[PDB]
């Protein structure tokens, strides 16, 4: 829990003395609509009070809640207050200019051209920038050298470190599209990786993957899935990859929650065999909060919970996919914490899984993954990465982890 | 372009 703080100010002749960014339709951080303090005006009320800081998140001012408001709504609320201003703020636990992007591109070029390659500098920069900032770096690099940064780094780097850095240079949709393409390489597929991506990505993420996949490979993702999978496993993967799950409605449909729970029990544990199309329809079409409540209501009817019912009712790839999907519905950060543990726990390392999760979740929910990991396994994700990887490859992964717990 | 506003 981030620290929530109360700050009271007197509105001065020149206002409150700070600047805000963020808001619905004006995100200061990708995927985050919150209002953020971005400047403290010297001599103003905020500065003389001393508590408010850059990076603080505004939760409310007087009678106005500032969560999920547009930028203009926040401005109007903050400019039309009483003289007595009571701010509710949340403390954290970037001001990235073109100068920063150009300097990064220039320093990366120097690191590439250095004899023996200065991998340390390359890692220090790229693993400590957001995906959008890396995109800015890649465009600045191309403008300066007339060469693609990814191609230059492919030649300068090797091993698992090259895999990390080149994956970070792709947009989220490009990275997932190329990982899905790689998973379907050859007869059939790496079902584990296909399952991991298709079961964990949201509607919005899948919609962008579907578009970028077609642009990169000149074929639909759905057609490639169909060509390399079969049976009920194919049906489940195809249904999920469409990214047409019901969106989180504000109204909870309790009658449907009960009927879905009965239908899941009637389709499996209650009867000989399993009505797999019924399971597919319910678990791919209902919203995630709805299904969380369905899986709890299911326990009212069934002698086993949903995960145990899946193990007893189906087998093979279909069982694996359903088990991964239900974990993603119930607790996705815990799901990735478990896959990370499994990638490192035994002899060697499943670097393909370790790299993909660290690259793809570093900007999504890495803090929640780290929290679930430490709570379950007693040691930090940082520690397990330290014990299973070495050198600059380790340093890159540790930066994507973001810290020790 | 993103908006930043002084208050
Ligand atoms: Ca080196
Ligand atoms: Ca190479
Ligand atoms: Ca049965
Ligand atoms: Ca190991």
């Amino acid at each position: 829990s981030e620290k929530i703080m109360e700050i009271k100010l007197i509105k001065g002749p020149k206002g409150l003395g700070f600047s805000i960014a963020g808001g619905v339709g004006n995100q200061h951080i990708p995927g985050d609509n919150s209002i953020y303090v971005t400047k403290i005006i010297e001599g103003g009320a905020a500065h003389k009070d001393g508590k408010l800081q850059i990076g603080d998140k505004l939760l409310a001012v007087n009678n106005v809640c500032l969560e999920e408001v547009t930028h203009e709504e926040a401005v109007t609320a903050l400019k039309n207050t009483s003289d007595f201003v009571y701010l509710k703020v949340a403390k954290p636990t970037s001001a990235y200019t073109n100068f920063d992007a150009e300097r990064d591109a220039l320093n990366i070029e120097t690191a590439i051209k250095t004899k023996g390659v200065d991998e340390v500098t390359i890692v220090n920069i790229l693993t400590n920038r957001s995906n959008e900032q890396r995109q800015d770096i890649a465009f600045a690099y191309q403008r300066r050298t007339k060469k693609e940064l990814a191609s230059a780094l492919k030649s300068a780097l090797s091993g698992h470190l090259e895999t990390v850095i080149l994956g970070l240079l792709k947009t989220p949709a490009q990275y997932d599209a190329s990982e899905l393409k790689a998973s379907m390489k050859g007869l059939g597929t790496d079902e584990d990786s296909l399952i991991e991506i298709i079961c964990s990505r949201t509607n919005q993420e899948l919609q962008e993957i579907n578009r970028v996949y077609k642009e990169m490979y000149k074929t639909d993702l759905e057609k490639d899935i169909i060509s390399d999978t079969s049976g009920d496993f194919r049906k489940l993967m195809v249904a999920l990859a469409k990214g047409r799950r019901a969106e989180d409605g504000s109204v909870i449909d309790y009658e449907l929650i009960d009927q879905d729970a009965r239908d899941l029990y009637d389709a499996g544990v209650k009867r000989k065999g399993t009505d797999v199309p019924k399971w597919i329809s319910i678990m791919t079409e209902r919203s995630v909060p709805h299904l969380q409540k369905v899986f709890d209501r299911y326990k009212s009817y069934s002698p086993y919970d949903m995960l145990e019912s899946i193990r007893k009712e189906v087998k093979g790839d279909l069982e694996n996919a359903f088990l991964n999907l239900v974990q993603c519905i119930q607790n996705k950060p815990l799901y990735f914490a478990d896959r990370l543990y499994d990638s490192m726990k035994g002899k060697g390392t499943r670097d393909k899984v370790l790299i993909r999760i660290m690259v793809s979740r570093s900007e999504v929910d890495m803090l929640k993954i780290r929290s679930e990991f430490k709570r379950k396994y007693g040691k930090s994700l940082y520690y397990y990465i330290q014990q299973d990887t070495k050198g600059d490859y380790q340093k890159a992964l540790l930066y994507l982890c973001g810290g020790d717990d | 372009h993103f908006r930043e506003t002084e208050v």
